């Protein structure tokens, strides 16, 4: 009989699992705080009633009649997966989960392997005991393909994957153990043993030593590219990436390209190249400024760390002094309680309590000095940043924006000159020939040239729109820098607020504990005076 | 884990085939039923009627 | 040693599972066989009536 994994069944499975591993008997098991789920042999026919488990780390559904997989997109934080030995025929629905590492699809109807490009980090995959037809299938997942097939997969999709068994597949019963060697040459001790067979190493060209040297080189290139990307973004000039793509957002440029395509493309290339080089110098200077600003900030946290540590060391020394005070006071308390001289005991105890209030006052004073020091440090650093780094970025952005403006103005002037020359050439030529195949493009050029004022206004609008878009992107980068710095300062100050609140709460709690303990000692010493009458 | 799951699969298939064996054999033996009793009782009734 | 502890824990769990599966299948087989055995004994006791008739 077909069934469903229901939340009543959910609780039943939770109870069985907790029994299996002696988990705390809590009926109030938070359903948003689930990590591992076992569903051993429920004969489960479908997967349902599991929404909300984005934090899942372990899961098991072996020994069931499940046959289809899909909608596992919402679960992207899974680690331990075991769904083998089911009615599976295809793999899909998991394209969003990258964090899984244990993939079990053993002993199913699996014949096509697909959907694991996103989870390149997988290291365990069981798809053995299947109906798989071709060995080279697996080759597609480790950056190796049979020679002679057009393969657009020039980027390997599985590197750390070192757990993979398909043993028992249909083709795996032919030419014993040759297919394993072939796949491994495209893919732990078994690997060393297979690599030592002469035919295994002779039959291919792309080995593992060279593969790993290339891997290290490629990963170094990737890391340098990522650092360059972060550099450019922190320069805030990333938004200008469409500046050279603006013309493809500028239709009037396409319309005007008809008049003289050759020199139009030539001037466009000159304009793009110069704009690119000077804008690049722009973000390079901005990057220097932002890097020194980052150093400024990091030294800010460093200085806060040293000064704070000084504060806690002084506070801890004073607190150790008062703990010694408490211990001597309690020792004398017990000694005189054996003595029973209540008057002197309570006198020394109020002496201690006044000392405790003194500790409260001095600790609050320490917090006050903390406030002065942190506030002065923050104001000084903010003024330093404003005076040097913020102003340098300001000037660099101003120079870069007006340099882009210089390029735009010169480009517009060159466009004006080319338009005037084309107009003059058309005016000269129109007086000799009046019949040539009624050319469509010739007629379009004639119409564009006749309305010379129309062309002038179109190019002027083109330049004004280009300058406006460039200026708006420039100001968007400037506002990005403004908001970034503002959020930095705001987070630092607010976090200082919560830190101050937390430390004051701790001080109040300790003073309250001291006072309550002192009162307990005094009250017991005094109550010891109520049996003697 | 995979080795023991396959071992479980082998055990389950073995026990299932044994269950099918027992079902088939015992139900084949059950294929002969009480119809002989009805035939013999109709026989006794008919014999007594012929005697009358 | 942690690997060994994990290995032995999972081995104990799945050995329990193996033994218990074997057990309940054995008892199920016994129940079915005994049911049919008593049925057959009753039929054997019953056919004597046909023979006497």
């Amino acid at each position: 009989d077909p069934r469903v994994i229901n939340e009543q069944l959910i609780l039943d499975a939770v109870k069985q699992f907790n029994q299996e591993n002696n988990k705390i008997t809590t009926e109030n098991i938070i359903l948003q705080q689930l990590r591992q789920l076992q569903l051993s042999f429920k004969n489960i026919l479908k997967i349902q009633h599991l929404q909300g488990l984005e934090r899942l780390e372990k899961l098991q559904l072996d020994n069931n009649i499940i046959e289809k997989i899909e909608n596992i997109d919402h679960l992207v934080n899974l680690k331990w997966l075991d769904l083998s030995f089911n009615c599976i025929k295809k793999i899909e629905g998991l394209d969003k989960l990258k964090e899984l590492t244990d993939l079990s699809l053993f002993n199913n109807y699996i014949e096509k392997i697909e959907g694991l490009h996103n989870n390149t980090k997988l290291n365990v995959f069981s798809i053995g005991n299947n109906r798989l037809k071709s060995y080279e299938e697996i080759t597609l997942y480790f950056g190796y393909k049979p020679r002679g097939e057009e393969g657009t997969n020039d980027r390997p999709e599985f590197k750390r994957l070192q757990v993979l068994n398909v043993s028992g597949n249909p083709f795996t019963k032919d030419k014993e153990n040759e297919y394993k060697n072939h796949i491994i040459c495209a893919i732990e001790g078994d690997r060393q043993l297979i690599r030592q067979d002469e035919q295994i190493s002779n039959s291919y060209n792309f080995t593992t030593t060279d593969y790993y040297q290339q891997m290290q080189a490629q990963e170094q290139k990737e890391e340098m590219d990522r650092q360059t990307l972060k550099k450019k973004k922190d320069a805030r000039m990333d938004i200008l990436d469409n500046l050279k793509d603006e013309y493809l957002k500028i239709e009037d440029l396409q319309r005007v390209k008809i008049i003289k395509p050759n020199q139009i493309n030539e001037e466009i290339e000159k304009y793009c190249g110069k704009i690119n080089d000077h804008v690049v110098e722009m973000q390079a200077a901005v990057i220097q400024k932002h890097q020194l600003i980052l150093q400024e900030m990091s030294k800010t946290e460093v200085s806060y760390k040293e000064q704070e540590a000084l504060h806690e060391k002084e506070t801890l020394q004073i607190l150790k002094e008062f703990e010694h005070e408490k211990k001597v006071e309690f020792r004398n308390w017990e000694k005189e309680a054996a003595n029973g001289d209540a008057k002197k005991e309570e006198s020394r105890l109020k002496t201690l309590l006044q000392k405790t209030t003194s500790l409260k006052n001095k600790l609050m004073d320490i917090e006050i000095q903390l406030v002065e020091e942190l506030e002065a440090i923050f104001t000084d650093y903010d003024t330093k940043k404003k005076e040097t780094a913020w102003k340098d970025i300001e000037e660099i952005i101003v120079l870069g924006q007006k340099k882009i403006e210089e390029e735009n103005v010169k480009f517009y002037s060159n466009l004006n000159v080319i338009k005037n020359k084309e107009e003059a050439n058309y005016n000269s030529t129109q007086q000799q020939q009046l019949e040539e195949e009624n050319n469509e493009e010739d007629d379009e050029k004639a119409s564009l040239l006749e309305n010379k004022e129309q062309l002038a206004q179109m190019i002027g609008n083109i330049k004004e729109t280009l300058i406006d878009s460039h200026t708006k992107i420039i100001l968007s980068a400037q506002m990005e820098l403004q908001k970034d710095l503002a959020e930095y300062a705001k987070q630092q100050k607010n976090k200082m607020y919560e830190r101050n609140r937390k430390n004051i709460s701790q001080i109040i709690a300790q003073i309250d504990a001291y006072q309550t303990e002192i009162n307990e000692k005094l009250k017991q010493g005094d109550d010891e005076s109520d049996h003697e009458n | 884990e995979e080795r023991k799951n396959l071992h479980i699969n082998e055990l389950m298939n073995n026990h299932e085939k044994a269950f099918a064996e027992l079902k088939k054999y015992y139900n084949d033996i059950t294929a002969e039923n009480l119809n002989l009793i009805k035939a013999h009782k109709e026989k006794i009734a008919q014999i007594y009627a012929n005697i009358q | 040693e942690a690997r060994a502890a994990m290995i032995k824990q999972l081995e104990d769990n799945k050995n329990q599972k193996i033994a218990e599966i074997i057990k309940e299948h054995t008892q199920k087989y016994n129940d079915i066989k005994n049911y049919y055995s008593e049925i057959t004994a009753t039929n054997l006791d019953y056919r004597k009536t046909l023979k006497n008739e």
